[PDB]
C-alpha cells in the first residue's frame, strides 16, 4: 500500500490525501516529526527534505502537486481530474501554480505574519480570492466536470479558512461568499470530509506557530 | 647575391639544359645517397653505364602506406634512417590520406637551396614583369609560428615553418623581397589569429611604400579581407589611442605591439571616411596600398574558386599566380607571371629533383609505364612520380596535371585539380562523421559568440602515459578559456561510440587535450598543399594524426594559444 | 501561425522556442520592449504582463514549462519529451520543479547582485549544478532516452553560464563539468541552436543590470 510521508496541518500533504481518497486508493498514512525526520523521508528526498512524499512500487514521487499529477496519471481509469484537451489541462496548471504561489505567499502572510505585512497580504488574499472568485466565472469546481484538479489544490487552504477569517479580520464569506461556499459543497466530499483537519485544530496550530516565533 | 639578368640567363641555360640536369639531378640525389636501405631492395650501388634505366627497371613504384613505416622509423626515437638516408631535421604529411591514415616524408636542408633559389627565380622573372622599388615593403600574410618535437626528440616540421624558422631564411630572403610588415615574433607569435590582426595591422603600417598583397593562397587572401571587412572600426581603434585592443592576449606580442604604439587621432577620422565609401568593398586591396603593382598567390585548380572574392577585394589590380612545388619536391615556377589565372601555368625547375609521369590516356586508368619528363605529350594529361632528396623516390603523389606548352626546352605545365581522392579505411577514428560531429558539437558554444569554426584537426600521443589525444581548432577569433575548456569536453563527449568511452572512463588513454591553435593554421596545411609539386590533387586535409603525420604537427605545438586538459574525468 | 510574444534574453522565452522548435512547428517571435507590453500581451496576461505568450487557436498559452507541455500536448505524433511511465514523467516534472526554484534565484544572485548577497548565491549555484550533475549521472539529456522535458528547461541556461562565470569570476566547470559539458551537447539539437542569443551580448545585458543598479 502507497506510503504517504505528510504533516498533519499542511494544506499541501492534504493535497496528496485529498487525490487518493478521491480516486479510491487504499493508502497507509505518516505523520513526519520535523525534528526527528524519519529515514524513509530522508532517503526518499535528500535535498529539500519536505512532504508530501508518496512511495508507490519502491519508488518516491515528491512535493503536492507533482504527486497529484502523480496519483492522475498512475490511475487513469475511474475518476479522471483534468480534461481530455491539451487547453483546459493548461488552464488548471497556470491556475494551480496560481493558488500556490501568490495565493499561498498572501495567505501565509495572513496567518503567519503581523502589522504591515498581515494588512498587505489581507489586501492581497481578498483580491486574489476575488480573482478566483473571477476565473469561476462561476463554476462549481475548477478541474472537470466533477471534482478537479486545481480544485483539489485549492480545497486545502478551506481547513485553514477559519484562521484567515481568525487572524486576518475578514469574512472571506461575506466578500466572496461563493468561494467559501465552494469550499463548502466539496466538503460534501469525503476526500474533503475525512482528508482535512479540524479547522479548529488548524486555528489552534497556526496561532501556537505564532508564540513560538517572533 | 639575387640579380636579374644573369639568375634568369642561367635559368634559360638551366632549362634547355633540361636533361642533362634532370638526369644529373638524379645522379646526385642517388650519389648522395646510394646507402638507401629501400634500395638495397631494389639492388642498387650507383654509377654503372645504364644508371638511369637501372632506376626505372629495377625500382617499383610506392605508396604512403609504404612509407610511412620507415619515415615513421625516422620520427619516434628510433632516430633511424631509412628511405632517403640521414635523420632529416624534420618530418612531412601529405593531403588526402594514407588509407585515412598519416603520411611521413622527410626534410633536408637540400628542400630550402630549392626554395631560397625558386623564390630567386620566381620574384627575379616577376620583378622583370611587376618592378618594385628597392626600399619599399610587403603586407606578406604569412605564418609559421608553430613548433613541436616527435616522441624521439625529434623535429618534424611544415614547409611554412621550416623555411622561416631556418637559420637560413632571413639572411637568404633579405635580397629578393621587399622587408616584412611584420617583425618576426608576431609572424612566430604563439597567437596567429591575434597576429593575422596583427599582420594586417603590420601590411597596414608602411602601406606606401608596400609593393604587393601576399598569401600561398586567394583563400588566404580572402580570409583576411573578409575579416579586415569585420574589424576595421575596432583596428582604428587600436592604433588610435597608442593602445592596442583588449583581445590581445600574448606578452610577447604585446611588448611588440606596444614597442610600437603612441597615441594618434587624426588617421582614425581618414580611416573611417575611406572604409565607407566602398561599394561592398569592391577594390579594396588597391584601396589600401594603392600602389602595389599585384596581388600574389597561388590561383589555379582547387583555388579557383577564391579568385574571384579576390578578385572582388584586389578590384583591377592584376592577379598573379604562384609557382608549384614542396617539401615533398618543387616541380614548377612562373617566369611569366604575367600571364592571367585562368591562363596560368608554371614551369618545371629541373636540379630540384627526378620526377616521371604516368600516362592516363586509354579510358581510366590505362596500363602504360612512365615517359622522360620532355618525353611527355603535350596536351595530355599525365601523374607525377616524384623522385628527390625529401624521401620520395619513383612515388606516386596521386593527381593529374596538363602540359600546355614549352618554355624553350622545359615544359609549361596546368592544373585542374582538387582532391588526390580515392580514401582508405582509417584508425585515426573515431569516424570522419564521429570527429567532424565532434567538433560541430562543442563549437556552438563558441557560435554563441557570433564566431564560426573554420577548421580542425586531431592527434594520438604515445609518448605520454597514459597517451591522450589532441584536437585542433581554427576559428574567427579571440575569447576566453573557460568557454574553450567546456569545449573540450564535448570534443570528448562527442566520439558518441561505446569505445572511447571504456577507456578514458577507466583512463587507460589520457584525458583529450583541446589545443586551441589560430587562424589560418589549415590555411597554412592548404596553402602548403596545392602548392605542392604533383598537381592540385592536394586538398583533402588529414582529420586526425597518427605518428605518422608531421606537417600539421610542427605548425601543432607552439602557438598553443590555449591548451587545455579536461577538467572534467 | 502560432505566435510567440518573446524577449530576446529570457531563459523563459528560450524555454518556449526550444520547447516549440524541437518539436516542429513553424512559427512568429515577437520581440517584447517590457515599458510597452502588448496589446496582445496586455490581453493574454493582463496581470503578470509576463512572458513567453504561445497564442493558437487565438488562444493565449502561458508561463515557460506550461508552454513546453503544451508544446507536448499540441501536435502528440513525433516528438515527446516524456517517457511512456507516469513515474518517469513525476521525475522529470520533479526536476523541472528543481531548475525553476533554488536554481534560477541563486543565478539571479549571481549575476545580479554582489558582495554578502552574492557569495551565497555562489555556493547556491555550486551546490545546485552539483546534485544537478549527480542525477545527470551518466544519460545524454534527462527526461528520458533522448532530448527531454526539462532538457529544454535547463539548457536555455547555458548562454547566461559565460555571464555567471566571469560576474561571480569563476569557473562552474571545474567543480561540474559535466553539466556544462552536457549544455554544449544540447545546443546540437536545432531547438537551442537557433532560438538562442549571443552570450556575449548576455553578458552585456547582465553588464547593462549591473551599472544600473550599484
Ligand atoms: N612548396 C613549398 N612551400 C613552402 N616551403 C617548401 C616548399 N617546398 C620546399 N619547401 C621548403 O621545405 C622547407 C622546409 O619544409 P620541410 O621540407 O622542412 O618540411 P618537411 O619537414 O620536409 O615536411 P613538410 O612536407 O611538412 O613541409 C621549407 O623551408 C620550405 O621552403
Ligand atoms: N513544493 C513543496 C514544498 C512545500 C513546503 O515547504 N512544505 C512544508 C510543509 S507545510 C514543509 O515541508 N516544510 C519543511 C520545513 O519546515 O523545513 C510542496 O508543496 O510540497
Ligand atoms: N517562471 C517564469 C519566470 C519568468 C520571469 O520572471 N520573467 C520576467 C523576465 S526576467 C518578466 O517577464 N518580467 C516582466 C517584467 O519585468 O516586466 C517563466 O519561466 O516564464
Ligand atoms: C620558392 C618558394 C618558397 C616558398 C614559396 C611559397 C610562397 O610564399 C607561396 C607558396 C609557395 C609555396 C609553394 O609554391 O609551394
Ligand atoms: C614559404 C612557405 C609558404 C607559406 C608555403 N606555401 C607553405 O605553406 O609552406
Amino acid at each position: 500500500l502507497p506510503i504517504l510521508l505528510d504533516y498533519w496541518p499542511s494544506m499541501f500533504g492534504m493535497r496528496a490525501r485529498v487525490a487518493l481518497r478521491e480516486k479510491g486508493v487504499e493508502f497507509e498514512y505518516r505523520e513526519e516529526d520535523f525534528s526527528n525526520k524519519s529515514p524513509l523521508l530522508l532517503q526518499s528526498n535528500p535535498i529539500h527534505k519536505k512532504i508530501p512524499v508518496l512511495v508507490h512500487n519502491g519508488k518516491p514521487v515528491c512535493e503536492s502537486l507533482n504527486v497529484v499529477q502523480y496519483v492522475d496519471e498512475a490511475w487513469p481509469e475511474k475518476n479522471p481530474f483534468f480534461p481530455s484537451d491539451p487547453y483546459g489541462r493548461a488552464q488548471a496548471r497556470f491556475w494551480a501554480d496560481f493558488v500556490d504561489k501568490k495565493f499561498t505567499d498572501a495567505q501565509f502572510k495572513v496567518w503567519g505574519k503581523k502589522g504591515e505585512e498581515q494588512e498587505a497580504g489581507k489586501k492581497e488574499f481578498i483580491e486574489a480570492v476575488k480573482i478566483l472568485e473571477s476565473e469561476l466565472g462561476d463554476k462549481p469546481y475548477f478541474g472537470g466536470d466533477s471534482f478537479g484538479y486545481v480544485d483539489i489544490s485549492l480545497i486545502t487552504f478551506s481547513s485553514w479558512f477559519q484562521a484567515y477569517e481568525k487572524f486576518g479580520n475578514f469574512s472571506i464569506e461575506s466578500e466572496s461568499p461563493k468561494l467559501i461556499a465552494w469550499a463548502k459543497r466539496c466538503m460534501e466530499k469525503e476526500s474533503v470530509s475525512k482528508s482535512l483537519p479540524d479547522s479548529e485544530k488548524i486555528v489552534a496550530y497556526a496561532a501556537e506557530y505564532r508564540k513560538n516565533n517572533l | 647575391t639575387f640579380d636579374m639578368n644573369r639568375v634568369i640567363d642561367e635559368f634559360d641555360e638551366m632549362t634547355r639544359n633540361a636533361h642533362q640536369v634532370q638526369k644529373q639531378t638524379l645522379k646526385e640525389i642517388l650519389l648522395k645517397n646510394q646507402s638507401a636501405i629501400y634500395l638495397q631492395n631494389c639492388g642498387l650501388n650507383g654509377n654503372a653505364t645504364d644508371p638511369e634505366e637501372a632506376f626505372k627497371s629495377m625500382v617499383p613504384l610506392v605508396t604512403d602506406v609504404e612509407l610511412e613505416p620507415y619515415i615513421k622509423r625516422m620520427v619516434d626515437g628510433d632516430t633511424s634512417p631509412i628511405l632517403t638516408g640521414h635523420p632529416v631535421p624534420a618530418i612531412s604529411l601529405s593531403s588526402g590520406t594514407s588509407q585515412g591514415r598519416p603520411k611521413f616524408i622527410p626534410f633536408t636542408d637540400e628542400l630550402m637551396e630549392n626554395t631560397l633559389q625558386l623564390f630567386r627565380t620566381a620574384f627575379a622573372f616577376r620583378n622583370r614583369d611587376f618592378p618594385i622599388d628597392d626600399n619599399g615593403k610587403a603586407l606578406q600574410f604569412i605564418f609559421s609560428s608553430k613548433q613541436y618535437i616527435s616522441t624521439g626528440g625529434v623535429p618534424v616540421g611544415t614547409a611554412t615553418t621550416n623555411v622561416y624558422r631556418n637559420p637560413n631564411f632571413k639572411a637568404g630572403m633579405k635580397s629578393i623581397t621587399s622587408p616584412s610588415c611584420s617583425p618576426d615574433e608576431v609572424i612566430f607569435s604563439p597567437d596567429v589569429h591575434q597576429a593575422l590582426y596583427c599582420h594586417l595591422l603590420s601590411g597596414i603600417l608602411f602601406r606606401d611604400q608596400v609593393q604587393y598583397v601576399f598569401a600561398v593562397f586567394a583563400h588566404g587572401l580572402v580570409h583576411a579581407f573578409r575579416t579586415f571587412e569585420q574589424v576595421w572600426e575596432e583596428i582604428v581603434t587600436d592604433i588610435k589611442d597608442g593602445v592596442l585592443s583588449n583581445r590581445i592576449t600574448v606578452p610577447s606580442v604585446r611588448t611588440a605591439m606596444s614597442k610600437l604604439l603612441t597615441p594618434n587621432p587624426e588617421l582614425a577620422e581618414t580611416i573611417r571616411t575611406k572604409c565607407m565609401s566602398l561599394s561592398n568593398w569592391y577594390g579594396l586591396i588597391p584601396a589600401l596600398f594603392p600602389n602595389a603593382k599585384y596581388v600574389y598567390g597561388i590561383m589555379t585548380g582547387s583555388m579557383e574558386p577564391y579568385v574571384p572574392k579576390l578578385r572582388h577585394y584586389a578590384g583591377d589590380l592584376p592577379l598573379v599566380s604562384h609557382d608549384y612545388g614542396s617539401s615533398e619536391g618543387w616541380i614548377a615556377a612562373n617566369v611569366t607571371p604575367r600571364l592571367s589565372p585562368e591562363e596560368a601555368t608554371f614551369a618545371v625547375i629541373p636540379n630540384l629533383g627526378y620526377f616521371e609521369f604516368l600516362p592516363v590516356s586509354e579510358t581510366g586508368e590505362g596500363e602504360e609505364k612512365p615517359v622522360g619528363l620532355t618525353q611527355v605529350k603535350i596536351g595530355e594529361e599525365y601523374e607525377v612520380v616524384i623522385t628527390n632528396y625529401a624521401g620520395l623516390y619513383r612515388y606516386r603523389l596521386g593527381d593529374v596535371v596538363k602540359v600546355i606548352g614549352f618554355y624553350n626546352n622545359t615544359p609549361q605545365l596546368k592544373f585542374i585539380c582538387r582532391r588526390n581522392l580515392i580514401l582508405s579505411i582509417n584508425i585515426d577514428k573515431n569516424t570522419e562523421r564521429d570527429l567532424q560531429l565532434s567538433v560541430e558539437s562543442a563549437a556552438k558554444r563558441l557560435s554563441e559568440e557570433k564566431i564560426e569554426v573554420i577548421d580542425f584537426s586531431s592527434y594520438i600521443d604515445v609518448s605520454t602515459d597514459p597517451g591522450h589525444y589532441a584536437i585542433f581548432w581554427e576559428i574567427s577569433g579571440e575569447t576566453n578559456e573557460d568557454v574553450l575548456q567546456d569545449c573540450c569536453n564535448c570534443l570528448d563527449r562527442a566520439f558518441i561510440d561505446a569505445g572511447y568511452v571504456s577507456s578514458r572512463k577507466c583512463k587507460t588513454i589520457g584525458a583529450l587535450e583541446l589545443r586551441v591553435v589560430a587562424k589560418g593554421t589549415f590555411r597554412k596545411i592548404q596553402e602548403h598543399f596545392l602548392g605542392l609539386g604533383s598537381s592540385a590533387g592536394q586538398f583533402k586535409m588529414p582529420r586526425c594524426v597518427k605518428p605518422s603525420n608531421a606537417k600539421v604537427l610542427q605548425i601543432l605545438c607552439e602557438n598553443v594559444v590555449s591548451s587545455y586538459f579536461s577538467t572534467a574525468f
